[PDB]
């Protein structure tokens, strides 16, 4: 499922317009969000 | 990792940080775990 086009965006929202997207009945692949840039902060609460 | 921190390299402890403020199930709680072996031996422990 796609999180391309959340990512690699061209034109992004304000801070007080925050842009909201919704995701479901897909598979999610958390290995290719690894190559957006050398050093970025990856911070999660909750699981592991 | 090369003994350096980075991404897939996480530090594998982490800190509790409590103070006074949090709710009633969030406050440290103290335990102490007695074991026993009820067996055959010469019996070096027990009541009055």
């Amino acid at each position: 499922c796609p999180f391309d086009e959340v990512f690699n965006a061209t034109r992004f929202a304000s801070v007080y317009a925050w842009n909201r997207k919704r995701i479901s009945n897909c598979v999610a692949d958390y290995s290719v969000l690894y190559n957006l840039a050398p050093f970025f902060t990856f911070k999660c609460y909750g699981v592991s | 990792c090369n003994g350096v921190a980075g991404f897939n390299c996480y530090f594998p402890l982490r800190s509790y940080s409590f103070r006074p403020t949090y709710g009633v199930g969030h406050q440290p709680y103290r335990v102490v775990v007695l074991s026993f072996e009820l067996l055959h031996a010469p019996a070096t422990v027990c009541g009055p």
